[PDB]
């Protein structure tokens, strides 16, 4: 470390590249000391093995494909589909295929009679298809792959009629893998689908009845459990979680949700959209908070519960009076295990940022973090979470990602599944901060159990002595 | 809760009562969900006859398929390549689901790049990613050849791969004497295997179509051997090995088995083995070229016969007993090389095994899927094993296949029970394993939600789930294995009979009930 | 009842309804059976660590061992030298229970003679016997050597074996040049393995004790393999194919597998391969000798080093990454030959997997037993993969041993939680598996009843069991896998890796219940 | 496959042996008092298939009994290679109240052997008690080593006998006592009478009725003995024992209430029944459970010892049964008819099974016996053809030149016998152990029978044993 010596790494590194993208990729690579120090939410430079995913992924896999009681649609071909079939673990509870559907592949097949002809009729063949063999479905959305748009297909007006004739929710979603530059594109074209299709349902509906204490999980989906472990100590404060956005999540949850007092939101990047709205149309306030680690987690119960009544108030150090005990146990035990160990992160758009204070609870050190597809709001955030002379990159290439490696040294890296086995081969421990390595839920006190058990079991584990051979 | 010296992760964690109370009120209070008794009549309805009419009626919806688009096997077939980069012209979210979709079967890296077409390249093309796109590859990730594909948004909007690449060339972006292959692989014509066939043929001809003149055929004493789509380490080893053994001069065009099983000492390799590039330019000079997966390598089949001039070998894929038989027998005559003692004596150790596990085999009823090749090669052994394999389901199979296929199962009393479905996917088969239900299902992991389906009608009903396939991800280091020749052979029998028996260990495990038949020895 | 077109056996034909109430008058009417509740009782008391305490007090009743007796070794042993015809002097049951043994574990034939000692001869001695026995043998199944060990009948009324055979030598009932190697195998001393180590040391003695004076170590520039009391064929083929790999000359002496491993081709092998009688004869002549299991072999290192003048390295059995690494790396120092690129590879692979698994693997809890060199390796491999061996049981094992594992387990942090248990047996097992349960047992085919048991208590209850050892009778051809090397530990962790996940499938699998951690992904 | 030609071919195979070994195998070798020689000892190193009568004691008549604790009294082989091996079926809960699969054993050490193991035996005993409370009895199974140091397992039995009022069975079945299996069966049945079976003989509290039977030598392999009871019962009789086939220490001491004894294997069982006559006036008769023909003359033979009702119920058995058998000669027959048979078993089914082929349409060609005496062969000359091989105590060497000659269709023997012929490519069954199939008792047990036959003889497998370019 040194600022010097990172910002010397960083030129070094540049001059592989031909001069055009090493001009844009110098503006995506800074060392951390508000705004004026890197740019990103920028496209991709081609041939430079970019880690991001598309708009598709980012509305069919993060925001729609999790809702547990609709029917999600991959229109076009068969490819993104299978690719995205159950690899995010969005969990959920219902009888698959039955009443729930989160994990099945529904797609439209697309064939070439379908790209010269268009699919909407298809479509509509396909929407009664599904009404027949799944009644027990509440909705149905369409997912539009790359070639929906680029043939000309109108799956609005297949929505609409096809919805009016059933009398079903069906909504269309333009979220074609060549929108955007990313995921992040894909989150803001389905929070608009769920606000224009979705949203406004129970506008004019007042059976339901509300309580001060109503409250939205915004922008948990649920890995591996997250936002279970996230509502149980909500309740036990006191609130009632009416809604949880899109982990476990059913459509009537979605529904109710403009009938809440307070949005709490997690994942400020794939909700905030659909937050500013319900702030302007509705009214509902929303706020920001952190349930990564005990020092987060106490923080944001009480940034919570400042927003309601005494009696919340009371019941939050409740609930903080009966989880010390245990975080402070797992601290006891597995800090000494990870102090001073250093952390390299590469993630999508929260987790980079929203992690770290769970790192440092088990004094460990973020030397470097980045994301796929922020914007410069999240880089805002992540200014103040950061130490000084850190290292910061968006959009990273695979290439950088390697050689900042190389020179850093670092204990742990935490990113996704196509860095895994890349640096585990370096020798250097890897933990899966998409998936939590199959396990988790890392969100809450019960969340830090699991992750810090998870970070000391790979850091410390036995095979990282073993890489180099006795003979060489 | 958790105590600190027993950590739970999500199961069992929340079967704890508080979780399983605050799951209930969330439901009860905001889910809005259909009552149990209905949730379970629809569920009984899914399991009848009726709904199975119903469900083999769709035209237009698919639910649960069972194969992949094209460019997931262009990706892989150039993987097999020395020091060659995978590269998809089109958008980057493909490339993003093909590394990942790879990577989660192979536990490995796999490395492959786009150029990130975006939403202006719709309306104008993609010609200045290619330029831009080849450069900053070549110059970053220091491959020795480039293969480029295509995402099908690069396909809609009718992008000359050709010309781009040529212009890229003209232009100074990369080398003119640089490889660049090409291969158009549109993601709503055939599936990954068709990708496999399409990258390959665009490979040998880009290294041959221009210099047939010079070639001998024979001239170099080898024989060609093209995989095709293949997902098993030990599919690239057998086949290596055999013909070593039998002194065969050999060339595997395609071998990505380096690439896939680096170590780890310590450093990445991007890349590592592969067929090289003289390879590719000397394959004309062959004896012959033998095709281990003919059914999805017919544009390969017309370029070699058309172009290289040889006389493809009418081989089945090198599966089981009979067909691993002919196709030594047909290398032995092709090279004039004999079948040494060594795989005289595999081969008979396979048959040995096969008379000491007959008893258990016999009649076992099976349910299957994956690709074409694969598939009939499972359900001939199948039948030498005088097994019965009930349901045969291949999602992107055709007619002729389905015809051959056909021919296999009546030429065997053990095919008399058996129905060959093309087009067809994993919810169509949910429905055949629960009106004629088999002993076993042997397919990929997607299998497993179909086991689960099962077991939720009841514990009499459930179809065990056996995991060979593609792809395989709940389960480590399946990739391994080998299913081509006797080795092959003996490792999936090995696995039929001890499914078996660790199920029948199942049922007679209870005390005093069923394990009168929990027998030590078996 | 039958139905001609779905016939039942046993299971689940006395399901039906005639035959359960059939057994229900049956118990009712005549068997004065104790009352449900009282079985009950006894059970759940047989689970306590009150039972616990009671039970391991035992010091006269064996219960349900994990060992056999010395000539079942000797046996084995004797199969591995060429053209040989294991001879056992004494009674002819134990080479029935031999044979029988043998042949459920390998599927093999299994050729053995006994010289079928009667009443007569427990008083007179079996000198006749042994006359006839040799003569009608070697004329009958034409042997090129006769290896012979003894029954414990033989041994209790002290047959003099070295008198028997050269009297049987002098008066011609054999040639005095046929070779009849011998050893005494009292069932009653040590196990099996004892048997192993006492027939291969009569058997080194009789071809080089008297022929010292002309051999000069080093000379033939080999080193010899002493395999021990071995039942996987794939170990005996990968410490031949590591050497190979090396190019280091070897002679592995008793070498069973070409005659464990016969091919069905229409005609029965009795003898196949082996060690030959001039590679023991030359064996003095090597650089030294490295025993793969020193643990039953100190009989067999007293004779190399004390006659041979071997200097016998101390090397632990290669089993796992550390012990393998020190295998090679002695071979490589005796031998002069560096460790190749392709072994060094191979162990990056095999950390490549563990690096895949760990996490999976990390703190997973395994009860085992077997043989003392086998159960130490397997130890040191666990504790390399961050699993806790907590219970190690080694019904055969001696005080040394025993004093070697603790300091093992002392040197990791995943041994914290284990105890070592020698003289004990699986009905000692069984009360540790109930009172301090692991998460797995990994055993021999014996440990199925263990797993029945702790099923029985329930179902959160159970331990399953991984089939690593010997007898393995209840599943087909596990005999062919590999325990040693990098290949048997990579076989060994996917093994483990999977028996988890196949697990967490189960207890994950029930619709609305538990499947919402039932991931396709792991 | 001609009166000479078998003759031929045995004078051919015996030419390889010594002379005394030949003199004495020619005596055991017969084309059908006479014919043939048996129950004499096995000639030294010659590869005999024969156990031993520890084997005969422990193996087959007395670790079958279930709620009873057998200790294989001596070093700790024998019991281990015997454990769980025969499939003796049984219904209880093993470890707590049955016993049948578990080995027991005083695993002898060198101390025992020097001074003795009898002090061993009694803390043994102790030791059971404490950690087996539910068991029934206990029986000591000797093997070699008991009577050759002098130990006195007789004086631990019956002092411990009474010091915890407890059944304590002492079995001086060592294995070098006879020549086979065969002596262990009377030691064991011996033992039964000498300890048990005279235990309720003041005994006046049991309800007998005029149909009560008892099913004597049938193990219940495979379930046989469950498969055969059911018919019996479905006859209108009372089965009150079965010997030892899930058979319960109550049961036998039962059996001297029983109005007939019903005799499957008469090998293993005979002695016990000549008793039962002699000391309780119980007649007993043979019969046999193998295949629908016989299935049928046993059912009308055994109801014609009883009175009108029970012959009535025989008819009414055969008539259910009709068509289920019926049925599988319907689907069998043709797909066996006409194929050939060698087999190598035991004492008892070389015999008992050919009429059960023969319902097949398919031919003993070659038979013969590890252990079976003089008697059991007189009964085999009525059931075997004529011209036909016979074999007693077949050494490995002749069964292998024998198969070579005949060229069989199918083998039926052991475990020891099954891989030799698989490798040459002769289809085989287990004729011991039913290859982990059966039952084979009763018309159940017939279509179990038939299937696996042809499973076995029709197999793929065998038409693939030379490479095609061999
Ligand atoms: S939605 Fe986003 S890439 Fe906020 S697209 Fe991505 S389940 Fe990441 S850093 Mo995968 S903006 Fe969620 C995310 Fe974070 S799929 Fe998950 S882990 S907190
Ligand atoms: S008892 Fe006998 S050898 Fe009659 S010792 Fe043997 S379970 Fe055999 S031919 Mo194994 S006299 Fe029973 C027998 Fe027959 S063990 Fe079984 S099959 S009908
Ligand atoms: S960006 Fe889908 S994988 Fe592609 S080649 Fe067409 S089928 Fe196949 Fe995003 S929406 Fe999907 S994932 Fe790509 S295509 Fe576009
Ligand atoms: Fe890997
Ligand atoms: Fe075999």
């Amino acid at each position: 470390m040194s600022r010097e010596e990172v910002e010397s790494l960083i030129q070094e590194v540049l001059e592989v590249y031909p001069e055009k993208a090493r001009k844009d990729r110098n503006k995506h690579l800074a060392v951390n000391d508000s705004k004026k120090c890197i740019i990103s939410n920028k496209k991709s430079q081609p041939g430079l093995m970019t880690i991001r995913g598309c708009a598709y992924a980012g509305s069919k896999g993060v925001v729609w494909g999790p809702i547990k009681d609709m029917i999600h649609i991959s229109h076009g071909p068969v490819g993104c589909g299978q690719y995205s079939r159950a690899g995010r673990r969005n969990y959920y509870i219902g009888t698959t295929g039955v009443n729930a559907f989160v994990t099945m592949n529904f797609t439209s097949d697309f064939q070439e009679k379908d790209i010269v002809f268009g699919g909407d009729k298809k479509l509509a063949k396909l929407i009664d298809e599904v009404e027949t063999l799944f009644p027990l479905n509440k909705g149905i959305s369409v997912q539009s792959e790359c070639p929906i748009g680029l043939i000309g297909d109108d799956i609005e007006s297949v929505s609409k009629v096809k919805g009016a004739e059933l009398s079903k929710t069906i909504v269309p979603v333009r979220c074609e893998g060549f929108r955007g530059v990313s995921q992040s594109l894909g989150h803001h074209i389905a929070n608009d689908a769920v606000r224009d299709w979705v949203l406004g349902k129970r506008d004019e509906d007042t059976t339901f009845a509300s309580t001060p204490y109503d409250v939205a999980i915004i922008g948990d989906y649920n890995i591996g459990g997250d936002a279970w472990s996230s509502r149980i100590l909500l309740e036990e404060m006191g609130l009632r979680c009416v809604a949880q956005w899109s982990g476990d999540g059913s459509i009537s949850e979605i529904e109710l949700t403009p009938k809440v007092k307070l949005n709490l939101v997690h994942c400020y990047r794939s909700m905030n959209y659909i937050s500013r709205h319900m702030e302007e149309k509705y009214g509902i306030p929303w706020m920001e908070y952190n349930f990564f680690g005990p020092t987060k987690t106490i923080e944001s119960l009480r940034a919570i519960a400042a927003k309601f009544d005494e009696s919340i108030q009371k019941k939050c150090e409740e609930v903080i009076a009966k989880y010390k005990p245990e975080w402070e146990a797992v601290v006891a035990k597995y800090r000494p295990r990870l102090e001073g160990k250093r952390v390299m992160l590469y993630i999508g758009g929260l987790r980079p940022r929203h992690v770290i204070g769970a790192y440092e609870d088990l004094g460990m050190e973020v030397v470097g973090t980045g994301y796929e597809f922020a914007h410069n709001d999240d880089y805002d955030r992540t200014m103040k979470e950061m130490g000084d002379s850190t290292l910061l990159y968006d959009d990273v290439t695979g290439y950088e990602f390697e050689e900042f490696v190389k020179r850093i040294k670092p204990d742990l890296i935490g990113s996704g599944i196509k860095e895994k086995f890349i640096f585990q081969k370096m020798g250097i421990p890897f933990r899966e901060m998409h998936s939590w390595d199959y396990s988790g839920p890392y969100h809450g006190f019960d969340g830090f159990a699991i992750f810090a058990r998870d970070m000391d079991m790979t850091l410390n584990n036995p095979c990282w002595k073993k890489l180099q051979a006795p003979w060489e | 809760s958790q105590q600190v010296d027993k950590i739970k992760a999500s199961y069992p964690l929340f079967l704890d009562q508080d979780y399983k109370d605050m799951l209930a009120k969330k439901r009860d209070g905001f889910e809005e969900k259909y009552p149990q008794d209905k949730i379970d009549e629809v569920f009984q309805w899914t399991t009848t006859k009726e709904y199975q009419e119903l469900n083999f009626q769709r035209e237009a919806l698919t639910v649960n398929p069972a194969k992949a688009c094209q460019p997931l096997g262009a990706v892989l077939c150039a993987l097999g390549f020395e020091k060659t980069m995978p590269y998809v012209h089109g958008s980057q979210g493909c490339v993003a689901y093909f590394r990942s979709y790879f990577n989660r079967h192979f536990r490995e890296p796999v490395s492959c790049v786009s150029d990130s077409m975006t939403e202006d390249a719709a309306v104008f093309g993609g010609q200045q990613n290619m330029k831009d796109g080849l450069q900053n590859c070549k110059a970053t990730y220091k491959p020795d050849m480039i293969a480029v594909s295509t995402t099908c948004m690069a396909e809609v909007i009718g992008d000359d791969l050709n010309a781009f690449i040529n212009n890229s060339k003209k232009e100074g972006f990369i080398p003119d004497e640089f490889p660049v292959p090409f291969a158009h692989t549109p993601a709503f014509v055939g599936s990954h295997v068709t990708g496999w066939d399409n990258m390959f043929e665009g490979i040998a001809r880009y290294f041959t179509l221009k210099s047939m003149d010079d070639k001998v055929v024979g001239s170099n004493k080898k024989i060609n051997i093209v995989p095709g789509f293949e997902t098993y380490l030990g599919n690239f080893r057998v086949i290596k090995r055999m013909l070593s053994e039998m002194g065969v001069g050999y060339s595997l065009l395609s071998d990505p088995e380096e690439v896939l099983d680096t170590p780890a000492d310590g450093q990445f390799r991007m890349y590592a083995g592969g067929t090289t590039q003289e390879e590719m330019k000397d394959a004309p000079n062959a004896l012959n070229t033998v095709l281990l997966q003919p059914w999805h390598l017919e544009k390969t089949k017309k370029f070699v016969e058309g172009t290289w001039k040889h006389e493809v070998p009418k081989l089945n894929i090198p599966m089981g007993l009979d067909w691993t038989d002919e196709f030594l027998m047909k290398v032995s005559e092709i090279s004039g090389q004999p079948i040494p003692a060594s795989l005289t004596k595999e081969r008979g150790r396979l048959v040995d095994m096969m008379t000491d596990s007959h008893t258990w085999l016999h009649g076992k009823r099976f349910a299957l899927w994956g690709d074409p090749d694969f598939v009939m090669g499972l359900v001939k052994f199948l039948l030498e094993l005088g097994c019965e394999p009930v349901h045969i389901l291949c999602h992107n199979g055709n007619k002729r296949w389905k015809k051959a296929v056909d021919a296999i199962l009546a030429a065997s009393p053990y095919g008399k029970n058996a129905t060959v479905y093309i087009g067809k996917d994993l919810w169509h088969l949910r429905s055949l394993v629960f009106t004629d239900k088999p002993d076993f299902m042997i397919g990929n992991s997607y299998g497993k939600f179909i086991q689960r389906d099962t077991l939720h009608k009841g514990k009499e009903f459930e179809v065990p789930l056996i995991r060979i396939g593609f792809p395989i991800f709940d389960r480590h280091h399946l990739h391994r294995s080998t299913t081509l020749g006797y080795e092959g052979a003996m490792q999936i029998l090995t696995t039929l009979v001890n499914s078996i028996l660790e199920r029948l260990d199942e049922e007679t495990r209870g005390m005093q009930a069923t394990d009168y038949n929990h027998d030590l020895v078996r």
